[PDB]
């Protein structure tokens, strides 16, 4: 019936709106909205949304670490079978090595063989630029024109081998010893300045071989550019979907299948590619949240009092930031609960647990590629996990907050319509 | 997708008491779990969080007279509370964080002599 009946058994509603009528208690929940706005954006340790972030770039990264020693890669620029090229990927997680080899000849490259050398140019420059920027820490989510410069370097060698011919660079027609290019390049819509340079190394006892140096110079380091770039390397794995040939070592947990087709890991490409797609949802909310901001404060006009049916044109602003905050925390939290090994099972969690959330080197810095680090994910996935938890927990009063704020910001715009 | 309190009841200050919560499987496992309070004229407040690996935290005005801890093989989440004072008064709510939509019925704590 009537309001009086309704608020006798609703009393948080009674006090709801006691609250939504006095401009105090409203700039209150403004300013607790421009502080865990800041916790959320502006921190990084303490912030569920910077953790979640990390954990989506982690899980991928990680993934690549476990098993890219064991995929094959082989074959000439055009991607088709070599018959006697070796290209080889520095600061890579190889086979007792810090590179990996591509020299597999005569398979011709495709889904469930080798993959080709274009293909794993494109995941391993997404693996040098998350690497570097894992080494040199993710900045907060609201800091978005960093830079960062990344610097890798690959050779071929054998006779027929293509994969390092100046023309792919523009670099003169030879060239290929002393020759250097330097061109912009759109990385995430930014303009990076890229310099390739070749030389030809003569050793004195064996087979000569070309050395490629690509100089990345401002590559972008935000939120957005990262998860692009891990989103580029998950899905080059899927989408080229190579042959494996895994080595287990005796004793300890144990990797099945030993051998099949990258893309095989339906679960495990899956739970990243929807880690980086909830990461990316809830980087999307940084620019509502800015638009939105609360700092000004509210109150009646011409010393009037503070009437909720028509001083209160802020209360649309008020709750698109709050409901976008809160967004924020439950795409942060879902990110930590598609990958968190208490609520997985059979072939999935043993391989978070067994290799995902385990690392080899020796805790060596983020970033670090050592002749260990093959089949284990050293990329403090387990440590991610438990930051991500620790700061949602630290985050009990401002969740608080923010929901009263988009219920008392909710009263207005319903006073204000009509 | 459940949440069910119980343990309140009416004591004396100084007094004290252990309340408990019990939560289904997938709210719980794998989840920061905590509890809350709704006192007179107010609205609920977040009183204290406890990660999966067991480590608390709690607002100011119950550090040091609660502690909060959670049973992970029973899904079991604990609020125990001495040196009760009449400002502790409130209907007492527990949830993962952040938080599942809809709410327990809580359970009533007075403290009044
Ligand atoms: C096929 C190749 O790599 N050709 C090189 C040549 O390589 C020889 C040479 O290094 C000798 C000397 O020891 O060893 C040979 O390897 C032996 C090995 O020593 C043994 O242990 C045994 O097991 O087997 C192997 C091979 O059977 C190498 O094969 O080295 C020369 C000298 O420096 C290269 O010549 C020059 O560099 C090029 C760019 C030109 O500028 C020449 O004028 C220079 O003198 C030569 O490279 C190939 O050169 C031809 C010239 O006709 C083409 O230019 C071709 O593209 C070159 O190959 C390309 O670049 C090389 C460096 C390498 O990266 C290839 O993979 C790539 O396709």
């Amino acid at each position: 019936e009537n309001l009086s009946k309704l608020l006798t058994r609703y009393s948080t509603l009674n006090t709801l709106i006691k609250l939504s009528a006095d401009p105090s208690a409203i700039n209150a929940a403004r300013e607790n909205l421009g502080a865990s706005a800041k916790n959320l954006i502006g921190d990084t340790k303490n912030s569920p949304a910077y953790q979640a972030v990390l954990l989506a770039i982690n899980a991928a990264v990680g993934f690549w670490n476990v098993l890219g020693y064991a995929t094959q890669c082989g074959g000439n620029a055009n991607g088709q079978e070599s018959t006697s090229s070796t290209t080889i990927f520095n600061n890579e997680p190889g086979y007792r090595s810090t590179s990996i080899t591509c020299s597999l000849n005569r398979y011709k490259p495709g889904y469930y063989g080798p993959m080709s050398i274009e293909n794993f140019k494109k995941l391993n420059e997404a693996y040098q630029i998350l690497q570097t920027a894992l080494n040199k820490g993710l900045p907060a989510l609201k800091e978005n024109n960093g830079t960062i410069n990344v610097e890798y370097t690959y050779t071929c060698s054998g006779g027929g081998n293509t994969n390092c011919d100046p023309s792919l660079f523009g670099i003169g027609g030879d060239g290929r010893n002393g020759g250097s290019v330097t061109k912009t390049q759109t990385i995430d819509g930014k303009q990076v300045n890229t310099t390739i340079s070749s030389k030809v190394v003569q050793p004195p006892h064996s087979a000569a071989y070309t050395e490629i140096t690509n100089a990345l110079n401002g590559v972008p380091d935000s939120a957005q550019a990262l998860l692009a770039q891990a989103s580029t390397l998950i899905n080059t794995i899927n989408t080229a979907c190579p042959y494996f040939s895994v080595t287990n070592k005796s004793g300890g947990p144990q990797m099945e299948p030993t051998r099949g087709k990258l893309c095989g890991f339906t679960e495990e490409i899956s739970a990243i590619q929807k880690m980086i797609t909830d990461a990316q949802e809830l980087v999307n909310q940084t620019s509502v949240i800015n638009e939105h901001e609360q700092s000004t404060p509210v109150g009646g006009n011409n010393g009037k009092p503070f009437n909720p049916f028509t001083d209160a044109s802020f209360a649309q602003g008020m709750l698109a930031n709050a409901s976008a905050q809160a967004k924020m925390l439950n795409l942060a939290h879902q990110v930590g609960q598609t990958i968190n090994p208490d609520n997985l099972t059979g072939t999935f969690k043993n391989f978070v647990t067994g290799f995902l959330a385990t690392c080899n080197n020796k805790g060596s810095p983020p970033g670090t590629v050592t002749t260990q680090t093959f089949a284990s994910g050293c990329a403090y996935v387990e440590q991610t996990i438990t930051n991500l938890n620790n700061s949602i927990a630290h985050f009990g009063t401002q969740e608080q907050q923010i929901q009263q704020a988009e219920n008392i910001a909710d009263t207005l715009v319903n006073f204000g319509s009509h | 997708v459940q949440l069910q309190e119980s343990g309140g009841g009416l004591v004396q200050p100084g007094g004290s008491l252990r309340l408990s919560c019990a939560a289904s499987g997938s709210i719980f496992s794998g989840n920061v779990m905590g509890w809350y309070r709704q006192a007179p004229g107010k609205l609920r407040e977040w009183v204290a969080a406890i990660t999966p690996q067991g480590v608390p935290n709690y607002a100011d005005s119950v550090k040091g007279r609660f502690t909060i801890s959670r049973d992970n093989a029973k899904n079991m989440l604990y609020l125990q509370m001495s040196s009760l004072k009449p400002e502790d008064t409130a209907l007492y709510y527990c949830n993962r964080l952040p938080n599942y939509r809809s709410w327990g019925q809580g359970t009533q704590v007075t403290v009044s002599s």
